[PDB]
């Protein structure tokens, strides 16, 4: 019954990773004057599907690789770990109830870099290789903020528990005591999954050039299997839904809702705007997002004790 | 006491400093958009 | 028999998957990429026949040779045909693409790039109008419909 | 040399977390608390040449309640002698300690 | 065999410590450095451990061997490796048999052989992780503590801009 | 029009609603009808196991009340 | 328990798509591939400024580590001890970053 | 001491807003009359048990009874 | 005693033979280090809560953070000798047997 639990949870993940490409490409083809698909499918509906098809039978390279085992081994975190991402998530109910879900997750986006940093290493090309550098030092930059920012909240919250998180904004959003904290956080997940205006894998080639369609079709959908999942988490942190514990379903509708809509944000973002030069978004992190979450750690330190609203540590 | 293994050894410098015993070229060939067609560039990077 | 009926819809899944899923890498040569840019253009919009522009070779699909193929390009075009994953096509664009066009004596010039890769879809025009390159993609995607893949892999 | 700075400015830099019977967040007792209770007090003052000797007990209690050696080595003696009596049949569980009889409270 | 998981995990450990220290590269001492990191946390999550389990995945893990897998891909780019790998191997199966067989040993002090379930404690701690609250007595106990780490962190910072910098 | 793109907006939200009605189904049927009971604490342990023992059928959801006492 | 059974078929559904990913077009007999990058053969260049953000993070990351059990720290009855040294290790952070930025440091990744 | 502050704030409002919130975070809990109250709550949150006292004779501050009116109360709580 | 508690000293020892004697990659010698302050942090975990001592269980993320810290000390030794030779070979540091 437990495993029947697992694969719902994570044979939809997948199935929402692929019809979000359709949804990308379509909400990108309006915003753009133009349609995305609407051929293959009905509305486009079979073009995520032919095209998974299409990637799992070309050739795949099989290069000279620095490390056969850690070209294999990409793939397989990478999908592991944007799987495990989703098994605390209190959709109102999670799949592993933990009391450190939080800081569970937390260290568990902090391992997605192995991903980029073998897929680096798995390809012969150094300059492949000095884009995944790049890259990682992208990922390990916005975990700080990450970690503050979440800190921060958590001051909120009482606990690490994800759960606890839905009795917290039961009156108010998060979003409304801390939107400076909510704006910098968004950012930032923006940033983590090397999203536009902060992706440096299409233009000056990225670390996952090498993989041509056998892991590549793995290795993308891994990633926007983090990109809702942060979107969610998002949701779940900021924007928390109304939880009546004898319909859950009205959470879950709720939730889900606003996390499409967030997950758009991010379509609607990497539409509108030219990418970050390297060094720039290096100085949005340490110049600009690090000083003021800082401050504002130090003012949600300080902010409960001086209003008398600790939250409860159960 | 020079022996026959610890012969070789010549003094350390008067200054106690030793010599230090290049940068990157790369070429961005014909095989990329954001070069509007048809361009090879070869760069000389130093970081 | 019935294997050669599951042979025949298998080759149906995956034509379809293939046509259907077209990648060409985003690579032109002279005036015929801004048609082919036109092809791109909300107008046209390739995206919505499953077309995208892929900058690397590695995930494109199909290689628009689109423009003048001179004689110092041609290894480096066969350097791009050569690191795409199989299956993939050429479809030449335009007269200079095709047969050399208006630089055909040239001294420079490749005549014809089926000298340096295999062609599949040859496109007439100097430019080629972007309705015309949406043309010749979509018998491209008609030559893909009916291949034998399977049917002759089970007949050898 | 031992500058002892704490004891002459009166400060608590690290006294606390020195052993197991001081205060814990929450009145939290560790499980050999009153064994590491009675060995400071019997040690307290006497030096610790007279506390190796003159307090040898109270240090055994606590020693073996922080390793259960003893403990593990009276279960390992009891579980062995009843591995051989069913290896060998004259020995059979009750049902309080096979798992049939619906626990107490 | 579920009763010994911890114990089994420990094996594990110890052959993850005998994959890297053979040393066939940084790279491949990388990986069994962090495979032996997710061991050694699986062996600290079982005893309840879970929020310094959480801090070898975010910090050992997440954030000092990606520095040092970063660094090893910056700067750095068979037979006595393999060696001392089934030696090791040997020395620690030869050692699990013996205590499997005999349910105590003493290589250099004395260890029962039966499993670590029966050395817990059977009482509860009402509404909080112990360790949790240990924890957070960091800044209330705590105080010189957070002191000395914190000017060594900031002393660090300040060494490590130091000797980078070449002048 | 741009209502084209709401299709395939409305299955991403259907997989996006499977996992959580999904788990909300088997909690309550795994569970008596009612939540899965939260246990963070080890006092919360500490009563799902008596609930565990006093049901008699090594269920902790199977709720035992006044009818059981005298 | 049944975080272990999660985390195992997690690793197995992944471990399944990979292999299948991998040698599902390898029935196939396409063609054999000889083969004869913006560097050709030279030597990977070392950037000092890429392992200055890399330790900078970790000396970041420590500090975020001392940080982390503030939420069950805010639960004291010793608060302003505990609100001073909160205070005092974002402080050394803010401090650490601004040594940082005037070193010039956080520079060319800035 | 507004013309430097003028600069810095059309120069870098970021720094000016951080080093702000910071200033507020320092001085604003020995400013606040609320900050009283959080001790007292996080003193009033029983985690352990009240263990009883063995009755001497003369304790008339400690109660015989939960309910019974001597002893501390929790009403600044309930009203606040 | 406890059984595991063998194994965590036996990893420690492992990695500590590893460290000693190899002469080989620089990198190498502070994976083995970095090896001994996992199994110590390892180590002082379970018995920390073995013993229920509360107030020190913030000690082996004291462990980790100064351990940790020196990590980064060691790295950046490298980074200076990954600056003057090219490798991080230790028998390229032999300019100061004379
Ligand atoms: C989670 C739900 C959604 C959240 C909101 C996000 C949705 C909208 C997203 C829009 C598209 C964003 C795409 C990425 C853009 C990245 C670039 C960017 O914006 O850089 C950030 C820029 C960076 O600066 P810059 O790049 O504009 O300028 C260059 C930098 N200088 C000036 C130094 C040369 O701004 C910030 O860093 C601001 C971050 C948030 C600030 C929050 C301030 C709080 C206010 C406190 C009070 C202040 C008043 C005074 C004191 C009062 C005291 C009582
Ligand atoms: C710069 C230094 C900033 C912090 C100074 C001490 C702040 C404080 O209130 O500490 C109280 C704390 C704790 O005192 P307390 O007042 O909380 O005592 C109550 C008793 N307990 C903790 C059990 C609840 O520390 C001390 O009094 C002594 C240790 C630190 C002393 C200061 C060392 C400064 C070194 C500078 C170099
Ligand atoms: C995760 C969900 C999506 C999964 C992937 C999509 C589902 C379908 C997967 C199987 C499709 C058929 C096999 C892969 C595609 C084959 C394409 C191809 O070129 O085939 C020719 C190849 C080779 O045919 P060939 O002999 O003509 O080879 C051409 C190359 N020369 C001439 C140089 C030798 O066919 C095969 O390899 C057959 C493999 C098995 C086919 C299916 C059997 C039944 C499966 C049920
Ligand atoms: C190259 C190698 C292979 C690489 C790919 C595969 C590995 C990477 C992807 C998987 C990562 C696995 C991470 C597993 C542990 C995560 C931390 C964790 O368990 O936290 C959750 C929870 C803590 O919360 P709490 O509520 O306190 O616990 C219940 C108590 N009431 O704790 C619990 O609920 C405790 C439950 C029991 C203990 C769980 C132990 C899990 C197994 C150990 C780790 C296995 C993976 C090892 C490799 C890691 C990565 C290198
Ligand atoms: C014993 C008998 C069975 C033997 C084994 C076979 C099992 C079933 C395999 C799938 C179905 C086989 C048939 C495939 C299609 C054949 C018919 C066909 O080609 O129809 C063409 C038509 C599109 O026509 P087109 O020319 O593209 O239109 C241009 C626009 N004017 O096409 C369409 O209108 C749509 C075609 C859709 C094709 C099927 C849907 C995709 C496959 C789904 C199952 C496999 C993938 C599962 C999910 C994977 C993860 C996403
Ligand atoms: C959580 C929600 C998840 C939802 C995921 C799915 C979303 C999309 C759902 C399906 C939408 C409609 C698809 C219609 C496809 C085209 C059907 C069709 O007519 O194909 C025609 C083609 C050839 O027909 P033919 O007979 O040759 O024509 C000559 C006529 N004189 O004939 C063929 O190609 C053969 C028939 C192919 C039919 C394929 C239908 C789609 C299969 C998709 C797989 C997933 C289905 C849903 C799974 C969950 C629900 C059970
Ligand atoms: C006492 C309160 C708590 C203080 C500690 C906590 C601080 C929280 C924020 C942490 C920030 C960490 C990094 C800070 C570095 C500061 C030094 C600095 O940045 O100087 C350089 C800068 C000129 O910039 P440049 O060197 O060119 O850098 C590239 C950008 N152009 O020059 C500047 O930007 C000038 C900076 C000084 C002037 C700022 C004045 C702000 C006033 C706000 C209102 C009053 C707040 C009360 C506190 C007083 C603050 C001065
Ligand atoms: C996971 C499934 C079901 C399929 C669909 C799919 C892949 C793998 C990769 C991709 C993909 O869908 C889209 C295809 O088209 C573009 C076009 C883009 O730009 C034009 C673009 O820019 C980031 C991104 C993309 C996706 C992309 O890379 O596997
Ligand atoms: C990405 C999309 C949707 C469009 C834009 C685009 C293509 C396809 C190809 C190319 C391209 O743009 C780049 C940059 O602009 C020019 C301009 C050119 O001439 C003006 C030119 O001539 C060869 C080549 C190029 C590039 C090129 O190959 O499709
Ligand atoms: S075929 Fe003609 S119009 Fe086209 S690129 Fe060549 S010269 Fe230009």
């Amino acid at each position: 019954m437990f495993m029947i639990n697992v694969l719902t949870l994570i044979i939809p993940i997948l199935l929402a990773v692929a019809f979000l490409t359709l949804v990308e490409r379509k909400v990108l083809g309006y915003m753009q004057f133009r349609k995305g698909p609407n051929v293959v499918g009905p509305y486009g509906l079979l073009q995520p599907i032919a095209d998974a098809i299409k990637l799992f039978i070309k050739e795949p390279l099989r290069p000279a690789t620095s490390s056969i085992s850690m070209f294999i081994l990409a793939p397989i975190l990478a999908l592991t770990l944007a799987l495990t991402m989703w098994i605390p998530l209190p959709m109102p109910y999670p799949l592993i109830n933990m009391n450190l879900g939080v800081l569970f997750m937390l260290a568990m986006s902090s391992l997605a870099v192995y991903s980029i940093l073998w897929s680096g290493w798995a390809s012969n090309s150094k300059y492949a290789l000095i884009g995944a550098l790049r890259a990682v030092a992208q990922t390990i930059s916005y975990e700080v903020t990450l970690a503050i920012i979440l800190l921060s909240v958590l001051l909120m919250n009482g606990s690490f528990t994800l759960s606890t998180l839905i009795i917290t904004q039961e009156q108010v959003w998060l979003i409304f005591p801390a939107w400076p904290l909510a704006m910098m956080w968004f950012i930032s997940t923006l940033a983590e999954t090397n999203r536009a205006p902060f992706d440096l894998t299409e233009g000056e080639s990225g670390f996952n050039v090498e993989y041509a369609a056998g892991p590549f079709a793995l290795f993308f959908m891994a990633e926007y299997a983090n990109i809702i999942m942060m979107n969610i988490f998002t949701t779940t942190l900021f924007l928390g839904a109304f939880h009546n514990p004898y319909m859950p379903e009205l959470y879950t509708i709720n939730f889900t809702i606003k996390s499409l809509l967030l997950s758009i944000t991010f379509l609607w973002i990497r539409a509108s705007y030219p990418r970050f030069r390297y060094d720039q978004l290096m100085h949005l992190l340490w110049k600009n997002f690090l000083p003021l979450t800082l401050a504002l750690c130090m003012w949600h330190v300080s902010l409960p004790i001086l209003l008398s609203s600790i939250p409860p540590q159960t | 006491y020079p022996t026959k293994e610890t012969a070789h050894w010549k003094p350390p410098p008067w200054n106690d400093v030793d010599p230090p015993k290049s940068n990157l070229t790369l070429n961005f060939g014909p095989q990329h958009p954001a070069a509007h067609g048809v361009l090879r560039l070869v760069m000389e990077l130093s970081g | 028999s019935r294997g050669e009926y599951v042979v025949a819809k298998l080759d149906d899944l995956i034509n379809w998957a293939r046509r259907s899923s077209l990648w060409p890498m985003t690579f032109g040569l002279a005036c015929c990429a801004v048609e082919m840019m036109h092809m791109a253009a909300p107008r046209y919009d390739m995206d919505r026949f499953g077309v995208v522009f892929r900058a690397s070779p590695r995930q494109s699909d199909v290689m628009i040779v689109a423009g003048t193929l001179t004689n110092k390009m041609a290894p480096a075009l066969r350097k791009v045909y050569d690191q795409m994953p199989e299956p993939r096509y050429v479809v030449s664009m335009g007269s200079c693409a095709n047969g050399g066009g208006y630089y055909h004596y040239s001294y420079s010039v490749v005549r014809g790039c089926d000298r340096i890769v295999p062609v599949d879809i040859y496109v007439p025009g100097c430019p080629p109008t972007a309705e015309a390159l949406l043309y010749g993609i979509l018998q491209l995607q008609k030559k893909i419909k009916r291949e034998k893949r399977l049917r002759i892999w089970y007949r050898r | 040399p031992f500058f002892d700075v704490q004891k002459k400015l009166g400060v608590d830099l690290d006294h606390w977390m020195t052993i197991q019977s001081a205060e814990q967040p929450h009145r939290i007792p560790a499980r050999c608390h009153a064994f590491e209770k009675e060995w400071i007090e019997c040690a307290h003052g006497i030096g610790s040449i007279r506390a190796e000797k003159e307090c040898k007990i109270e240090f055994e209690d606590f020693r073996e309640c922080l390793l259960r050696q003893k403990t593990m080595k009276r279960l390992n003696a009891i579980k062995r002698q009843r591995d051989k009596l069913i290896k060998e049949g004259k020995y059979t569980p009750p049902p309080h300690h096979s798992g049939q009889e619906d626990l107490r409270p | 065999m579920m009763t010994y998981i911890v114990f089994i995990l420990s094996i594990i450990f110890v052959m993850g410590f005998v994959g890297f220290s053979s040393k066939p590269s940084p790279i491949y001492g990388g990986l069994g450095l962090i495979v032996s990191g997710g061991v050694g946390c699986g062996i600290v999550l079982n005893f309840g451990g879970s929020f310094l389990g959480l801090m070898v995945f975010l910090i050992y893990l997440g954030g000092m061997m990606v520095v040092f897998g970063y660094t090893t891909a910056m700067a750095t780019e068979n037979k006595v490796v393999l060696g001392t790998f089934i030696t090791g191997l040997l020395m620690e199966f030869l050692m699990v048999y013996y205590v499997l067989k005999d349910k105590e040993v003493e290589i250099v002090f004395k260890f029962n052989g039966m499993g670590d379930w029966v050395i817990y404690d059977t009482g509860d701690s009402g509404f909080f992780s112990e360790e949790a609250m240990g924890i957070a007595a960091l800044y209330s106990y705590g105080t010189w503590l957070v002191i000395v780490t914190g000017w060594s962190l900031l002393i660090g910072v300040v060494v490590i801009m130091e000797i980078t910098r070449g002048n | 029009m741009w209502f084209e793109v709401l299709p395939g907006i409305a299955v991403m939200g259907v997989c996006l609603f499977i996992p959580g009605m999904a788990t909300a189904r088997i909690h309550r049927f795994s569970n008596g009808g009612r939540e899965k009971r939260v246990a963070h604490y080890s006092y919360q342990w500490y009563l799902m196991e008596r609930d565990r023992r006093v049901s008699g059928v090594n269920r902790y959801y199977v709720s035992k009340g006044l009818e059981n006492i005298d | 328990m049944n975080l272990m059974i999660t985390l195992l078929t997690n690793f197995t559904l992944a471990t399944l798509l990979v292999t299948i990913a991998f040698w599902l077009p390898q029935l196939n007999v396409y063609s054999e591939k000889t083969s004869p990058d913006p560097m050709g053969s030279a030597r990977l260049p070392f950037s000092m400024k890429f392992f200055l953000v890399a330790i900078t993070f970790l000396l970041f990351d420590l500090e975020i580590a001392l940080l982390l059990p503030l939420p069950w720290a805010s639960q004291t009855t010793n608060l302003n001890t505990m609100l001073t040294m909160a205070l005092l290790l974002i402080f050394l952070l803010a401090v650490s970053l601004a040594y940082e930025w005037t070193q010039k440091g956080l520079e060319w990744t800035e | 001491v507004a013309a430097f502050l003028k600069n810095v704030w059309a120069k870098e409002p970021v720094l000016v807003a951080s080093f702000a919130i910071a200033g507020l975070a320092v001085i604003l809990p020995t400013l606040s009359p609320y900050t009283k109250y959080s001790l007292m709550i996080n003193r009033a949150t029983p985690y352990n048990y009240p263990v009883p006292l063995r009755d001497d004779g003369n304790m008339p501050d400690v109660p015989s009874h939960p309910q019974d009116p001597q002893g501390p109360s929790l009403e600044w709580l309930k009203r606040l | 005693m406890s059984l595991v508690y063998m194994n965590i000293m036996m990893a420690f020892t492992v990695s500590l033979t590893g460290l000693l004697m190899y002469r080989s990659h620089l990198m190498s010698s502070l994976l083995c280090l970095e090896g001994m302050m996992l199994s110590l942090f390892i180590l002082a975990t379970l018995m920390i809560l073995n013993s229920h001592f509360t107030l020190a269980s913030m000690m082996p993320i004291i462990l980790l953070v100064f351990a940790a810290c020196e990590a980064a000390l060691g790295l950046s030794l490298l980074v200076m000798v990954s600056n003057t030779y090219g490798t991080d070979y230790v028998q390229n540091l032999n300019l100061l047997q004379c």
